[PDB]
RNA sequence: CCCGCAGAAGAAGCACCGGCUAACUCCGUGCCAGCAGCCGCGGUAAUACGGAGGGUGCAAGCGUUAAUCGGAAUUACUGGG
RNA sequence: UAGCUAGUAGGUGGGGUAACGGCUCACCUAGGCGACGAUCCCUAGCUGGUCUGAGAGGAUGACCAGCCACACUGGAACUGAGACACGGUCCAGACUCCUACGGGAGGCAGCAGUGGGGAAUAUUGCACAAUGGGCGCAAGCCUGAUGCAGCCAUGCCGCGUG
């Protein structure tokens, strides 16, 4: 079934996550329905680094998709306002 | 084994062959991890079949030990393969020796 | 990395000085210019059309003190940019950190400038920078940090620095061991020695 | 050619065969050899040049040049075999690698030691 | 550089083949295939069987002579 | 090691002579194995080392053929072992094998 | 990742130099030994072999070999006869 | 490699499948495909792409990712939402091991690793700390996926040997 989850494409010892809508059976790096944001935990002092289109995430929750615990935490971090 | 200590992580140099001990067996006893001062021990994970007529010694480092082994083996082949060919010289070139060459 | 060899042989082979030594005096006696190095250099060269291209590649490369693989990377970047490739080449070479230190006159020579940037004397916008190849931006202050401040190394250099004709694209400063890089070099600002179509031509074949 | 004809029967590239039957996307192969002769070249040059019949491990019998000054090689000996024609001799498309497997390097050679298999002189 | 391990010894020329190649029987050795040397070709000299010539032989291949010296 | 702090070594002992007559039997009796004559032809054809418990005390044993082809193994086994034993039978009293172990 | 200590201390090789193709002389050998990617060099003054000196290229790599495309308008539609 | 096709090509009816269907059967008709290359043989996992090239093109499909196929050889089905099932099952065959010799056990084209092949490609490593799965309300357990280290100038790039 559909799950909102963090996939890691970044370099060795510098994870850069791509928050993404995918089925549960597929591997972390594998097949997916669509991208929805990104999350850099390593980050830098610049303002950008956590981004998520909420109209997309609320749509997928409306279609019944469940949310991975990190992405669930990042949604309740960014809210309307952090 | 003459000297009474030994562990799995030891790098070993046997003749011109080198390597790290993968596992240890003392006769029927396959559970040994250490060596006594008079016990026989099977070594496993050593490169090649060594010549079995000589002294085996543990060494400090895998990168270095390997190099040493390589060099000594090279030397061994070298002298043994050189001199010989040329020497068979005259006879091989000069005259067809005898007949009963069968 | 680095040439490491005798400096004057390159100037004598190229037949025009490359400024590699040139601290205390611009001495004629040591240089022996246009006589060529080695046994048979006395004879007239009668150089080829391939050789005049290949010589000019070495002439430019030996000024900045680059190796062919690093120098090739500047050529690839200069080529993809709009406008003249030779000018965008010389802009990236002049944009080096070890080069700006020589232009500001903090170091006596380009090798001493590369030594000071390697030895972590030099800071750009308050970052320390190890890498000599580092690409300086417009609006970049540059300075010596406290450990390397007021040593015999910088102090002798700042004296002989006054003789120079003084660059047009940067502010010199240097009353308190710093400098500011204002804007890009352009073809008029930089020297007339280089034949710029010629060095680019050699990579075409 | 006419464009309807090229639609009908298209253009066809040459086969572009290799110079070495040793092939197999390999730079090096192995063999056990048999006989070492010293055969004359073609008449524009003169010399007696050292050549060996290599039986390759893939079952091909081929012939191969021996470079450098003398060699230890004879009878059954395992050598390394790289490519490269020598045109002055008949049909030799291969060279033995000196200083490899059973082959001696060239003793008392000083220049160009990348060929001839010679570790650098130290004193 | 060249080393002086090549051996020179005499023989009677048995028979002339094509290509300036000769079947020469040595005194001690067997009968060996000998090619003529460069010098004879250079000074336009040709030779004939039944005559006794100095024949350089290599230890590497003892089946190939070299006719060094004149008729 | 630092200061030469080496500690006792139990003896390695080698046995030479003839299989079935007694050369196997001395080793086989301590281990209680009944492995004597279990190799083809009833004869020992290769070297082996076996560590024993003599109740109380420890000893290691090395075993090798007494025969002609195994001269080099008996030369290495003598210098590797602390003690050599030579078994002898009254069928011959003296052998070509007995002076080689002397 | 940052600071401190000591002292130029611990750290440069590899190919090539007849034309093509950037870079030359001497000595040894004497159509022999051997070089050779191509055309070719060497048979008594070898800028092409072997050694040495000098030089050139490139760099913790360098060279050779094998493999693919390019040059090849040498399967040519664009672009041949 | 120029003729190839009897369930072959079409229809009706029965049976079958989640569902269309010669899917499978009975009966009826004589067609189907074929030089715009059928059939047969050789050779080949395919593509987003990579490499080269001014482009057109050519060569190529490692790594990364999508999809299909295979799981000692040969064949079949069960259970189940989904398999005719890589570490499930049953039988036959080859082959290895065990044995009281009657009869049984096993399938590294999983990660390490060894024999062998070959010119030549690695440590019988550490941890669920992180991402992501399986189960569970959850703690938690399991995860050679994955994250990491060890090894090799193999490649790219940076720096030094003043």
């Amino acid at each position: 079934m559909v799950t909102i989850r963090l996939a890691r494409h970044g370099a060795k010892k510098r994870p850069f996550y791509q928050v993404v809508v995918a089925d549960s059976r597929n591997a972390r790096n594998g097949r997916f329905i669509e991208r929805v944001g990104f999350f850099n935990p390593i980050a830098s002092e610049k303002e950008e680094g956590t981004r998520l289109d909420l109209d997309r995430i609320a749509h997928w929750v409306g279609q019944g998709a469940t949310i991975s615990d990190r992405v669930a935490a990042l949604i309740k971090e960014v809210n309307k306002a952090a | 084994v003459r000297e009474g200590t030994l562990h799995k992580g030891d790098i070993v140099l046997c003749g011109f062959e080198y390597g790290r001990v993968r596992a240890m067996r003392n006769e029927l006893g396959q559970e040994v991890l250490e060596a006594g001062p008079s016990i026989p021990v099977e070594i496993l994970g050593l490169s090649g079949v060594p010549a079995a007529g000589d002294e085996v010694t543990v060494v400090r480092d895998e990168k270095k030990a390997r190099e040493v082994a390589l060099y000594r083996q090279g030397k061994f082949r070298e002298v043994k393969l050189a001199r010989q060919q040329k020497s068979k010289l005259e006879n091989m070139f000069a005259n067809m020796t005898e007949g009963e060459v069968h | 990395a680095r040439y490491l060899g005798p400096k004057l042989k390159l100037s004598r082979r190229e037949g025009t000085d490359l400024f590699l030594k040139s601290g205390v005096r611009a001495i004629d006696t040591k240089c022996k210019i246009e006589q060529a190095p080695g046994q048979h250099g006395a004879r007239k060269p009668r150089l080829s059309d391939y050789g005049v291209q290949l010589r000019e590649k070495q002439k430019v490369r030996r000024i900045y003190g680059v190796l062919e693989r690093q120098f090739r990377n500047y050529y690839k970047e200069a080529a993809r940019l709009k406008g003249n490739t030779g000018e965008n080449l010389l802009a990236l070479l002049e944009g080096r950190l070890d080069n700006v230190v020589y232009r500001m006159g903090f170091g006596a020579t380009r090798a001493e400038a590369r030594q000071l940037v390697s030895h972590k004397a030099i800071m750009v916008n308050g970052r320390v920078v190890n890498i000599a190849s580092y690409q300086v931006s417009p609006n970049d202050v540059v300075s010596i940090r406290e450990k390397a401040k007021k040593q015999s190394r910088v102090k002798a250099a700042l004296e002989l620095a006054e003789q120079r004709e003084k660059p047009t694209w940067l502010e010199v400063d240097a009353g308190k061991m710093e400098g500011t890089f204002k804007r890009k070099p352009e073809r008029s600002d930089l020297s007339a020695d280089i034949n710029e179509h010629l060095i680019v031509e050699l990579y075409s074949k | 050619a006419t464009v309807n004809q090229l639609v009908r029967k298209p253009r066809a590239r040459k086969v572009a065969k290799s110079n070495v039957p040793a092939l197999e996307a390999c730079p090096q192969k192995r063999g056990v050899c048999t006989r070492v002769y010293t055969t004359t070249p073609k008449k524009p040059n003169s010399a007696l040049r050292k050549v060996c019949r290599v039986r390759l491990t893939n079952g091909f019998e081929v012939t191969s040049y021996i470079g450098g000054e003398g060699h230890n090689l004879q009878e059954h000996s395992v050598i390394l075999i790289r490519g490269g024609r020598v045109k002055d001799l008949p049909g030799v498309r291969y060279h033995t690698v000196r200083g490899a497997l059973d082959c001696s390097g060239v003793k008392d050679r000083k220049q160009a030691r990348s060929k001839y298999g010679v570790k650098r002189p130290k004193a | 550089a060249k080393e002086k391990d090549t051996i020179r010894t005499e023989g009677v020329v048995t028979e002339a083949l094509p290509n300036a190649t000769f079947r020469v029987k040595l005194d001690s050795g067997p009968e060996i295939l000998a090619y003529i040397s460069g010098k004879m070709r250079m000074h336009y000299i040709r030779i004939l069987p039944g005559d006794r010539v100095v024949v350089e032989i290599t230890p590497y291949d003892p089946t190939r002579g070299r006719i060094v010296y004149r008729k | 090691d630092t200061g030469a702090a080496a500690e006792p070594r139990a003896p390695v002992v080698t046995i030479m002579g003839h299989v079935d007559h007694g050369k196997t039997s001395l080793l086989d009796y301590i281990r209680s194995t009944k492995v004597a004559s279990g190799e083809a032809g009833g004869i020992t054809q290769h070297i082996g080392a076996y560590h024993v418990e003599t109740e109380n005390g420890m000893i290691t044993f090395l075993d090798t053929p007494g025969h002609a082809a195994f001269t080099s193994m008996r030369a290495r086994g003598a210098q590797a072992t602390d003690i050599v034993v030579l078994v002898v039978a009254a069928d011959d009293g003296v052998m070509p094998q007995t002076i080689e172990a002397i």
